[PDB]
């Protein structure tokens, strides 16, 4: 309302806003369709629920370009990620058609946007989220990046350029309804006539008092669009579910800690219901599954990446290590232009030294005693050479020891 | 020359490191006490000088938990808000002597059945140099040891 | 009536029935219908809670006629919960997706092959298959098509009832019901025998001594028989297989009940560290639970030490190769208590 | 087996079967009993057995205290009775609640009659509320619920 | 290296710093105590040694708050000496943990339908050297925690 | 078992253990007819029950050679041993024929 008199106001609404949570080493991008209510293809920042509404236009239909019209799960997905303790986020909205010029940018942009911790694509359409898990390099991933997945089969594993910087989730998961958005909220361009110029028309509501006609052209796309999605559900992509789940483990256990065992809320149903022998074949494939359990609910049951080695089988590893390596690279760029001389790699073994046991105290590390859970080397003649300080070059040697999950107990029941 | 390991076996435990388990969850608590098992006598005498004692009824088990107050924290208080008339959620109450690093359990006191009765909110003294400090008062049926 | 327009009393004279609905967590049954059913067509399983869903989902009056019109009024009159509706062809699919499926109940159908399949240790599921629906052969080869499978029971013979018609009630429909009945009332520990079937359901052939004595040992076969004062009882409490363990329902069920309700007790324990504290919190929850069974008087033993034990540590159930493969090994050994099952009277002058 | 709390309950009374809304908040309710009056009966040769013949059937009385509130229907028709009028009856529901504000228990009573109306002492020495004392004779009882 | 944002979310509060709101009037106070929540046990046995127990009656809360005497200032007394017979005046009463410029609240504690019982009086003695304080104790019905 | 799907498994067996000691003054040394689980005569370390079980084969009767067959009281022993509080301990176990070989070599090994 537009305030006047001094004094209270009464309004009546039904617009939701949920809790704000914090974090540092969970920061997730979503690329998708989604409709900014500004024009001006770059990341933007959203710290909450409210702030994505006052920036964005939540909905179920993409932007119409004149016609055509899209479905999208954008604003639904990120609003299971607020109700599973999400925090801030940014988000990348992808306009008008797929350009292999958007798809190459897609790294350059991520970076720029310097906190980025996660990468989610929060689209139902299997195609797309092909297209846009191909854009990330391994040069990106290898960064310091984890993407989650939705795995679109139940037999087959996601193919990526970094296995074991990715983990993948199966089935999606059902909502009771999905966000409805007033004609004024839907995005239209395109259009033009004789007597008006193409950015004369902004949204539905314009169109609709300028030309009838074309109007019912896109209310019939819509009310079958909405059709097709009753039909079959509201199907919602599940890995916007795991982004949050991340930040809230995060915040409260820890990083060492496995995204698993963890109650899902908000959603309404599974697309698919899965048994323990299935469930067994997608564990060893990689594909972490979404389970039922009458006692417990809807949980997550997986921990496991695309890649099934003895170092980076599980997700709390692969995390812990991204996140001891970027929180060091930080406590290392106060040395960069430094002289490279001997008192410079003594200050730098005891930054590390003193991250390192700060990260043992909490339990991250494994071992009884300092030693047993970190080393940090660095010398003249043990991590570099002459040549190597000729040419300006400093080298440190870091080992770490993880805690690794249980995953199977076994009861062993007598009559005696 | 004694070695560390004889000093495990055969030396007694101190008691400032220890981890306390509520319900499925762990909290850090300051301060634990109220562990004890009590008996009623039961005596009987006769005209010609006999005497019999008898172990009576066990009592009720009290425990009193102190913590800190922390930041966006209030679920001892939750716990003891949750009563509707006779009806609260029991909870069993594992106490373990730990370990210097924690990755190792010496010995356990196991409490089952504990519901809160009381809550002490911190004193606001504006001359102190101290923390803000709860306690809270649970009530159980049984306490029960077990050496790792 | 059903269409409400203004404010007031509103008369109707209708004839549908009303039952009334227990609850009990140790036996949700399933129950197997014919596919041709049309309620059960176009699904794969069907929850209802009482008489009165079954009815409203029927949206037709109660037919005597139809098998599983009058299993599930035997089912329910006796006091069952909850249950679900599977097409028998659909049993070894959608009974694992089911979580909270305790019992395995032949609605008159053929599971020879399913509980041959779902019925296995580890499983923790109990069947109940229907007795033969013709007279007992005397020469005690009526349960040679029975598999000796000590995770099912079989019951003879079919009954009738009032409100009987060419078909007659299967008798796994109304043991189903005694099933959750005696659970919630006196736990699961305890036989599921003699106890009376209640409604006007009666055995359709009389069964004597003799003819039990030749069915009570290796594949046996329940019985339900009256007596003189005390009406209709369930007579018979062994399972398929005649062992010192399993031969009688009630400790092959005990088991089952409380596998499961460990198996929930310590689940929060999945993916967490594989180290000593969290073993010591399991074995934690493992004990709360082992003595509260104890004290409800589901084990036998005057105290707890005599009547379970829980054991998990390195080098007591577990070696390096298991918990570098993030095994986390436990044991426990309980002893259940086996009922008193012949009496004798000795008489002399 | 768990038993039920006795101070969470709440008391109905129906006039010309008219519920009413502000007589439902009571600070004591007495206990509702009924006796089966039997005699002993002596044979000739048997002295060392008892034998018990029963007789009619004994209700007690509805005691309930309430203090001193806003008029209410409830006291119109005790006033009305006791200034002399014709006798009328009244119907009353006792219900035992549980945290859910739902009756496990309940007994009703046919045709109370109001017979006797007390109030407290005015003592300027003290400090309490003024209390009615209320009490009923009724015809019949009967319980309805899933405890008892 | 620990930044002052850590110590925000992550250390536990001191008690030193806190603004006591009563009413709609917020009042300086040197300190503020008795902010308990107290139940009694219900308890009961049988034959074959069953033992349950259940939460009671929650009792009633207790505030004392000090404040020392400024000249002109009456406010408190003015409060407990408004007392007819058994009217008064009854005021909510918010205590704040607060951040150390008073510019942001930490933790609330919301004390509902207080009324004043008791007034103590500052002692005159001619040998001290300290400040006149006051006291006033307050009754009330419930106690909250509220975390911002 | 074999672990495929996340979660608790349940198994039906008899198999027994029992708790293991400690000790540094009395570790004995087993000499009699044992059955190694693994081919490769030198002295084996164990450090319980379980242990024992894990590397050697339980029972009655010695390995067969061909056909003879030999009655051996050493598994029972060894549980008798650990049921009154042994610790961990050394198995040599001798194969074959009693050779005077293993005799002198005894000693030594």
């Amino acid at each position: 309302t537009i305030p006047t008199y001094p004094g209270v106001y009464i309004e009546e609404d039904a617009s939701l806003n949920l809790s704000v949570n914090q974090g540092n080493t969970a920061i997730p991008v979503f690329i998708g369709l989604f409709s900014p209510k500004n024009t001006n293809s770059q990341v933007t920042r959203v710290n909450s629920w409210l702030d994505f509404t006052n920036l964005f236009n939540a909905g179920c239909i993409a932007p119409i370009t004149i016609v055509i019209v899209n479905y999208t799960t954008s604003s639904d997905a990120l609003k299971l990620y607020f109700q599973n303790g999400g925090g801030p986020c940014y988000i990348l909205p992808q306009l008008d058609r797929l350009t292999q010029g958007f798809l190459d940018s897609i790294p350059e942009l991520i970076k720029q946007a310097l906190e980025i911790t996660l990468i989610v694509c929060p689209e139902w359409d299997s195609g797309y989220q092909s297209k846009i898990y191909n854009s990330l390099t391994s040069s990106l991933l290898n960064a310091g990046y984890f993407l989650i997945a939705d795995n679109q089969d139940k037999n087959t594993a996601l193919i990526t350029e970094v296995a074991s910087q990715t983990a993948t989730y199966y089935p999606a998961v059902k909502v009771s309804q999905l966000i409805q958005a007033e004609d004024s909220q839907i995005a239209v361009s395109g259009y033009e006539d004789a007597k008006t110029k193409s950015d004369e028309v902004k949204n539905l509501a314009q169109l609709k008092e300028k030309n009838p006609t074309v109007y019912q052209q896109a209310v019939q796309k819509i009310q079958a669009i909405q059709d097709e999605i009753a039909a079959n559900g509201n199907i919602i992509p599940v890995s916007a579910v795991m982004a949050g789940i991340y930040c809230a483990t995060d915040a409260s256990r820890g990083v060492w800690k496995a995204p698993a065992n963890i109650v899902l809320s908000g959603i309404s149903d599974v697309a698919e219901r899965l048994t323990d022998d299935e469930q067994g074949e997608m564990n060893s494939k990689g594909i972490n599954a979404i389970r039922y359990f009458s006692h417990k609910g809807f949980v997550v049951w997986g921990a496991r990446t695309l890649q099934n080695d003895d170092n980076w089988r599980y997700i709390p590893v692969r995390r812990l290590f991204n996140a001891a390596e970027r929180d060091i690279k930080q406590a290392m760029q106060s040395v960069v232009f430094e002289p490279n001389s001997q008192p410079t790699w003594e200050r730098v073994k005891s930054a590390i030294d003193n991250y390192l046991y700060s990260l043992w105290q909490q339990g991250a590390l494994a071992g009884n005693k300092p030693q047993e859970a970190y080393f940090v080397q660095i010398g003249k003649d043990v991590t570099m050479s002459d040549d190597d300080i000729k040419q300006g070059k400093m080298i440190v040697k870091v080992g770490m020891a993880a805690v690794r999950p249980a995953e199977f107990i076994i009861l062993q029941f007598s009559q005696q | 020359a004694i070695t560390p390991e004889q000093i495990a076996v055969e030396y007694p435990i101190p008691t400032y490191r220890f981890v306390v388990s509520v319900g499925d969850e762990q909290i850090p608590f300051n301060n634990v006490s109220g562990l004890d098992v009590h008996y009623d006598v039961i005596e009987y005498k006769d005209g010609i000088g006999n005497y019999y004692k008898m172990p009576g009824q066990r009592q009720s088990i009290n425990i009193t938990l102190r913590k800190g107050v922390f930041p966006g924290d209030t679920k001892l208080f939750d716990w003891i808000n949750s009563i509707q008339l006779n009806q609260v959620e029991k909870k069993d109450i594992a106490i373990s002597l730990t370990n210097e690093a924690g990755t190792e359990i010496l010995m356990t006191w196991n409490v089952a059945n504990a519901f809160p009765t009381s809550f002490t909110s911190p004193s606001f003294d504006a001359t102190s140099n101290e923390i803000a400090v709860q306690e809270i008062a649970l009530t159980a049926d049984r306490v029960t040891i077990q050496a790792a | 009536t059903t269409i409400t327009t203004y404010p007031g009393v509103y008369i109707e004279e209708d004839a549908s029935l009303s039952l009334s609905v227990s609850s009990s967590a140790t036996a949700v049954p399933v129950f197997a219908v014919a596919g041709d059913n049309p309620l059960i067509s176009g699904k794969p399983y069907i929850r209802i809670s009482n008489w009165l869903e079954y009815l409203t989902l029927k949206n037709e009056q109660f037919d005597p006629a139809n098998t599983l019109d009058i299993s599930l009024r035997a089912y329910f009159i006796n006091g069952g919960g909850y249950c679900y509706l599977v097409q028998t062809t659909d049993l070894e699919k959608q009974v694992p997706k089911l979580d909270d499926v305790t019992l395995l109940v032949a609605a008159g159908e053929n599971i020879t092959t399913a509980v041959s399949t779902l019925c296995k240790p580890g499983k923790g599921l109990f069947a109940i298959f229907d007795g033969p629906t013709t007279e007992l052969k005397s020469d005690g080869t009526s349960n040679s098509d029975y598999d000796p499978n000590p995770f099912a029971a079989v019951y003879y013979p079919w009954l009738t009832a009032d409100w009987t018609t060419t078909i007659d009630i299967p008798p796994s429909a109304a043991i189903a019901g005694v099933y959750c009945s005696v659970d919630s009332t006196r736990g699961v520990w305890k036989a599921p025998a003699n106890v009376p079937i209640q409604g006007g359901l009666q055995p359709k052939y009389p069964v004597t001594d003799d003819l039990q004595a030749q069915y009570n040992q290796g594949k046996a076969l329940n019985m339900i028989r009256t007596f003189p004062k005390s009406g209709t009882l369930v007579w018979g409490a062994r399972t398929l297989e005649d062992n010192d363990n399993w031969r009688y329902i009630p400790v092959r069920r005990l088991f089952n009940s409380a596998e499961r309700d460990i198996k929930n007790a310590m689940s929060f324990a999945v993916f967490e560290p594989n180290s000593q504290p969290t073993w010591e919190r399991v074995r934690s929850a493992v004990n709360n639970y082992l003595y509260s069974l104890w004290q409800q008087g589901g084990l036998a033993g005057n105290k707890p030490d005599d009547a379970y034990f829980v054991q998990i540590g390195k080098d007591i159930t577990m070696t390096d190769d298991d918990i570098k493969q993030g095994k986390m090994i436990i044991k426990i050994g309980m002893a259940a208590v086996r009922p008193a099952e012949f009496i004798i009277l000795q008489f002399t002058q | 087996y768990t038993p039920s709390v006795s101070h969470r309950f709440i008391a109905s009374f129906l006039f010309n079967n008219i519920p009413s809304p502000l007589d439902i908040a009571f600070q004591r309710i007495s206990g509702l009993s009924r006796e089966l009056q039997t005699t002993q009966y002596s044979q000739g040769g048997e002295n060392a057995r008892n034998v018990w013949l029963a007789e009619k059937i004994q209700h007690g009385s509805l005691h309930l205290e309430r203090g001193v509130m806003t008029v209410t229907p409830l006291t119109l028709m005790f006033d009305r009775v006791l200034r002399g009028e014709k006798a009328v009856y009244a119907d009353v529901v006792i219900m035992l609640l549980n945290e859910n504000s739902v009756p496990v228990a309940s007994w009703t009573l046919s045709n109370a009659l109001p017979v006797r109306w007390s109030t407290g002492d005015f003592d300027a020495n003290s400090n309490a509320v003024l209390v009615n004392s209320l009490e009923l004779r009724y015809q019949d009882m009967r319980w309805l619920g899933v405890k008892v």
